[PDB]
């Protein structure tokens, strides 16, 4: 009796994360007051398995 | 068959004219071949502006 048995197994994963952060606030001497911000997140994310 | 020949083991009735050699041999072959491929990809974009 003989068995032969070969398992090859594999796995890539790949996850990317970009956070973008901007703000700008002015104030003046209670005349003028601006304050903005901007927030972008981008996360992806892919594995691939055999 | 005026004789009822058997065969030796007593399994089968053999004609006068005929004798049989017991090569009893079993041959068995399996094979199995798994062929398997997972991917998963995910994206999420997030955007906020304030």
């Amino acid at each position: 009796q003989e068995d032969h048995v070969r398992s090859s197994f594999l796995l890539d994963n790949q996850n990317s994360q970009n956070t973008v952060t901007a703000s700008a606030g002015i104030a003046f001497l209670n005349i003028v007051n601006f304050k903005v911000e901007t927030d972008y997140i981008s996360q992806t994310s892919l594995t691939k398995d055999y | 068959y005026t004789n009822c020949k058997t065969t030796e083991d007593g399994q089968y009735i053999i004609p006068d004219e005929v004798y049989t050699i017991p090569q009893k041999e079993s041959n068995l072959e399996m094979n199995s071949e798994v062929l398997e491929s997972w991917m998963n990809y995910q994206s999420t974009t997030s955007l906020s502006i304030n």
